[PDB]
């Protein structure tokens, strides 16, 4: 099964301001191979933020 | 590992626009960011053109905007440091770059080409001589803040005179590929200190420690190493 994907829109918007945010400040780890489970923070994050 | 390939190295004439073709081997940049970083002659380096992974963001220098034209494709792995009306203070060592603000796996830079058209990056010693298989460790101070989350958002790479500068190490955590485990970069809110051991020929080169998280993020003072003996 397959929850993300990485090729729609707004993924891939998300993708791409995260890639511009870190060129200047480096995080604390790597972004190289992302897990459902930061996707899943991300959105519980957006979640408590609407709310 | 990326190994981006510049051409078009020489001379130009003036009025013109030069651009600089640098293919990207290996595999393409797409999930990559990328960033064309002039530098000049025995001195440090200069953010010139800043890009991204997909090239959505191609942000100029805040100085040198007339001066370089970012149009590259993700897709297609070229980039070309074009330009517009060159003037004649533009004579440089124009070089490019792999991901290496946001990618800290395989960080190196690129081949580099010759044309002739706060923070204290202060690092000690900036010459020194060590014998065959010998130890160094090298310091490198700063006056803005040092320490950031513990994990030093700084790296260390050594240039050689011809050769573009290569990385060593990457936020004072993890050193860089092809190089084995012997260059030990560390620093508590002081100074960052790099150590190499043992001493080899290759090694023979101007090391120099950049800092990522204060401006500029550019080359340090500059260590010349001699390997003595
Ligand atoms: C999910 O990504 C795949 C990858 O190409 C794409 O073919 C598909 O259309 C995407 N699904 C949606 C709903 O966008």
């Amino acid at each position: 099964f397959q929850l993300v994907n990485y090729t729609d829109t707004i993924p891939a918007r998300i993708m791409q301001q995260w890639r511009t945010s870190d060129a200047r400040d480096h995080t604390r780890v790597d972004w190289k191979r992302p897990k459902y489970t930061s996707a899943l923070t991300y959105d519980g994050v957006k979640v408590m933020a609407e709310a | 590992e990326v190994k981006l390939l510049e051409s078009g190295g020489g001379l130009v004439q003036p009025g013109g626009s030069l651009k600089l073709s640098c293919a990207a081997s290996g595999f393409d940049f797409s999930e990559y960011w990328m960033s064309w970083v002039r530098q000049a002659p025995g001195k440090g380096l200069e953010w010139i053109g800043e890009i991204n992974p997909d090239s959505s963001s191609i942000d100029y220098t805040p100085s040198l905007k007339d001066k370089i034209i970012i149009s590259r494709d993700n897709a297609k792995k070229t980039l070309y440091l074009q330009l517009s009306k060159v003037r004649s203070e533009d004579t440089a060592l124009y070089y490019c770059a792999r991901p290496r603000g946001n990618y800290v796996v395989m960080d190196y830079w690129g081949q580099g080409t010759s044309v002739t058209v706060n923070i204290v990056l202060t690092q000690s010693p900036a010459s020194l001589a060590v014998s065959l298989g010998q130890r160094a460790t090298i310091s490198c101070r700063a006056s803005e803040s040092v320490d950031s989350y513990g994990s030093s958002f700084v790296h260390w790479y050594q240039q050689k005179p011809g050769q573009p500068p290569k990385l060593l190490i990457f936020l004072a955590s993890k050193l860089e590929s092809g190089v084995p485990a012997r260059f030990s970069g560390s620093g508590s809110r002081t100074d960052f200190t790099l150590t190499i051991d043992p001493v080899e020929a290759d090694d023979a080169a101007t090391y120099y420690c950049q800092q990522t998280n204060e401006d500029p993020y550019t080359f340090g003072g500059g260590t010349k190493l001699e390997i003595k003996r």
